[PDB]
């Protein structure tokens, strides 16, 4: 009886019990999500507690297996994900204080309340007031006041908690044999034991730095264009070569540039392609939208889908008394059960969103035969890097005309392509430097290269260099600006979005080459391309049994991050951005600030 | 053409099981635990040969 045989015998029963237990936990959570009631809270809490206890007991039982004596590169992978000692190495007091820290951070972030001046009665939360003001309101005074209030009343409430969280995460990383908590996050991509395909955590920093440097020339052109367009709206607020103010970035943190499309449009006389009025005219409903999506999906060779999806999952807002969350969720309960939740309304936004979720569950069902511990993507970017790309390809005018939502009389003119590319760049291109510098700052804070007294003192140079953003009011170390984000308070890695953005465009080159599509990359449709469907399914079906490098080789034939598809997508756009920026300074200066 | 009804626990290790559930000694019988929401390929099937 070898050690590998014992590990396999344990893992068979572990997977068999864990599948059913996670199915029970998932159904308990789904019942609460689709029906918010007092009994469902208790049911979900009990299911979660039972699942956590079972996982902890199984991990303690499996701690006796040393990882050195398992061959086959498959059983050891499950043991690595099962052991996961994490914070349990430390004492129980340090675990409960971590739980308290996370709970208080989440509570403080959720209870963010801002009260208008001269009236301590009409206070507002993040939504729907502050969010609407940050997304649509253009007044300098109100935006500055809201930004200052949100970064003041929340930063100090978490700054000592942030310090203690950083210190204890560093202690946990040291106890788990890690250089820092940044490496703890980066450990997802690490690949070992495979000849010619090994990966290291440290190499990821260099890999992302190189691709950021190669992306850079595409970013400052867009930034200069945005600044030039904003110069016509705020003539006495932006320096000609200075950085843009923090609260004039289109929202509260400046992560997305898409909120300024109504102002930074080069051609305001050409409306975009919106066929929501069309589907209103033909009395399109949720069922018709889902049938059209299924017709699109069957065209690439994907198999049929079980009737239980239609019977069990709800796809229409109930309204009335029954209150349920409307967040788009794809539940993979396991054991052949797949559900999707939407509050479908008559809008093309829901039509585009359903393309994420239906392909998302298509990916989920691909790895059904895999062990329960390996029913995930090879990395955190493979999960729906394809699910997003089908949604992007569904917006092509060709398929819109084919399905009858757009009349054939829509003659294609190059005016629309430039506007569409600029709108896409306001969401994808702009966010890349901001995400990169935020991830780098968090990595440096976790590693400790940034001193305690200069977390913000070092914070504002990257804003002046990587993203070209300058604060409107100077702040000392008392404030904690980064703490006002969703991910930092919930302890989530922020590089996932950047990696997914990098991965989505890489697949498009292979998908369009297989489909033999000709023309611009953003007008590429994967319809009637069943060969590309088989090619993508061959990668979707591997699940977690194979390293992410092998899956990346199976689509494009590489072992490192590729940015050439990113330039290929915006290749016509970059040349035009070379034209209107010839009379304006491309870039920004780090010496001037709006507050002087 | 054989039927097994014995419920003796399988021994996956060198030490004797001693009739107690634990390391390398698991109960050989497991329950289907069927639910109406199972998939097409996981639903119960009545097989006669
Ligand atoms: C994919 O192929 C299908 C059928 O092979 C196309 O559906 C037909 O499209 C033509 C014009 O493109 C229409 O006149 C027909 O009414 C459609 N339905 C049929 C023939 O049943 C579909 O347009 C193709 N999609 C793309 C993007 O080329
Ligand atoms: C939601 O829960 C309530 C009480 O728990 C129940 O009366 C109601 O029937 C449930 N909704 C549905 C659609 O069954
Ligand atoms: C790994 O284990 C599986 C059993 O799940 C077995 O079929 C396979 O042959 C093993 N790999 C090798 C290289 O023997
Ligand atoms: C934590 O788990 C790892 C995983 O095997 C183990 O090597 C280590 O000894 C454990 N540490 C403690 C304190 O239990
Ligand atoms: C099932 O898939 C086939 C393709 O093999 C397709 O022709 C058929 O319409 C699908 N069935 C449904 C109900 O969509
Ligand atoms: C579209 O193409 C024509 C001819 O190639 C050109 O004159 C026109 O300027 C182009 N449109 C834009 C917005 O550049
Ligand atoms: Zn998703």
């Amino acid at each position: 009886s070898t050690i590998e045989e014992q590990a396999k015998t344990f893992l068979d029963k572990f997977n068999h019990e864990a599948e059913d237990l996670f199915y029970q936990s998932s159904l308990a959570s789904w019942n609460y999500n689709t029906n918010i009631t007092e009994e469902n809270v208790q049911n979900m809490n009990n299911a979660g507690d039972k699942w956590s206890a079972f996982l902890k007991e199984q991990s303690t039982l499996a701690q006796m297996y040393p990882l050195q004596e398992i061959q086959n590169l498959t059983v050891k992978l499950q043991l690595q994900a099962l052991q996961q000692n994490g914070s349990s190495v430390l004492s129980e007091d340090k675990s409960k204080r971590l739980n308290t820290i996370l709970n208080t951070m989440s509570t403080i972030y959720s209870t963010g309340k801002v009260c208008n001046p001269d009236n301590p009665q009409e206070c507002l939360l993040l939504e729907p007031g502050l969010n609407e003001i940050m997304a649509n309101s253009l007044d300098y005074n109100e935006r500055l006041w809201a930004w200052e209030s949100w970064r003041s009343e929340v930063g100090k409430q978490l700054r000592p908690l942030y310090e203690e969280y950083v210190v204890l995460k560093n202690e946990m990383a040291r106890a788990n044999h890690y250089e820092d908590y940044g490496d703890y996050w980066r450990g997802d991509y690490e690949v070992n034991g495979v000849d010619g395909y090994d990966y290291s955590r440290g190499q990821l920093i260099e890999d992302v730095e190189h691709t950021f440097e190669e992306i850079k020339p595409l970013y400052e052109h867009l930034h200069a264009y945005v600044r030039a367009k904003l110069m016509n709206a705020y003539p006495s607020y932006i320096s000609p070569i200075g950085c843009l103010p923090a609260h004039l970035l289109g929202d509260m943190w400046g992560r997305f540039w898409t909120n300024l499309y109504s102002l930074t449009v080069p051609f305001g006389q050409k409306p975009n392609i919106d066929v929501t009025d069309a589907m209103v005219d033909q009395a399109w409903d949720a069922q018709r939208i889902f049938k059209e999506a299924e017709k699109f999906f069957v065209s690439v060779g994907l198999p049929n889908m079980t009737q239980g999806f239609w019977e069990n999952s709800m796809l229409t807002d109930p309204g009335n008394v029954q209150k349920a969350v409307c967040h788009p969720t794809a539940w993979d309960l396991g054991k052949g059960d797949f559900r999707i939740l939407m509050c479908t309304k008559v809008t093309m936004d829901d039509f585009l969103t359903a393309h994420h979720e239906m392909g998302h569950i298509q990916y989920d069902m691909a790895y059904a035969a895999q062990p329960f511990l390996l029913r995930n993507g090879a990395n955190e970017g493979f999960h729906e890097a394809v699910g997003e790309i089908m949604s992007l390809s569904a917006a092509t005018p060709k398929h819109l005309k084919s399905i009858g939502l757009l009349s054939p009389d829509f003659q294609e003119d190059n005016e629309t392509e430039i506007n569409f590319l600029l709108k896409q760049a306001l969401t994808i291109v702009g966010t890349l430097p901001f995400t990169y510098m935020l991830e780098k700052w968090r990595w440096m804070v976790f590693k400790g290269e940034i001193p305690k007294d200069q977390w913000m003192k070092k914070w504002w140079e990257m804003k002046r260099e990587i993203v070209g953003v300058v604060e409107p009011v100077p702040h000392d170390e008392t404030y904690c600006d980064p703490a006002s984000l969703f991910h930092v308070s919930n302890d989530y890695s922020f590089i996932r979005y950047y990696t997914r953005t990098l991965y989505q465009f890489q697949f498009q080159e292979a998908l369009c080459q297989a489909a033999k599509h000709e023309g611009p990359l953003h007008k590429c449709d994967i319809s009637n391309s069943t060969e590309a469907g088989q090619k993508l399914f061959n990668m979707l079906r591997l699940g977690k049994s194979e390293p992410w490098t092998l899956a990346l080789e199976n689509v494009v034939g590489a072992k490192n991050m590729n940015v050439r598809p990113l330039l290929n997508y915006f290749e016509p756009l970059f040349t035009w951005l070379k034209d209107q920026n010839k009379n304006s300074f491309v870039g920004w200066s780090t010496d001037w600030s709006p507050y002087a | 053409f054989e039927r097994d009804i014995s419920t003796e626990i399988y021994q996956a290790g060198n030490k004797p099981c001693n009739g107690v559930a634990g390391f390398n000694c698991y109960f050989p019988l497991r329950s289907y635990s069927f639910r109406p929401t199972y998939g097409v390929g996981h639903q119960p099937y009545r097989v006669v040969v």
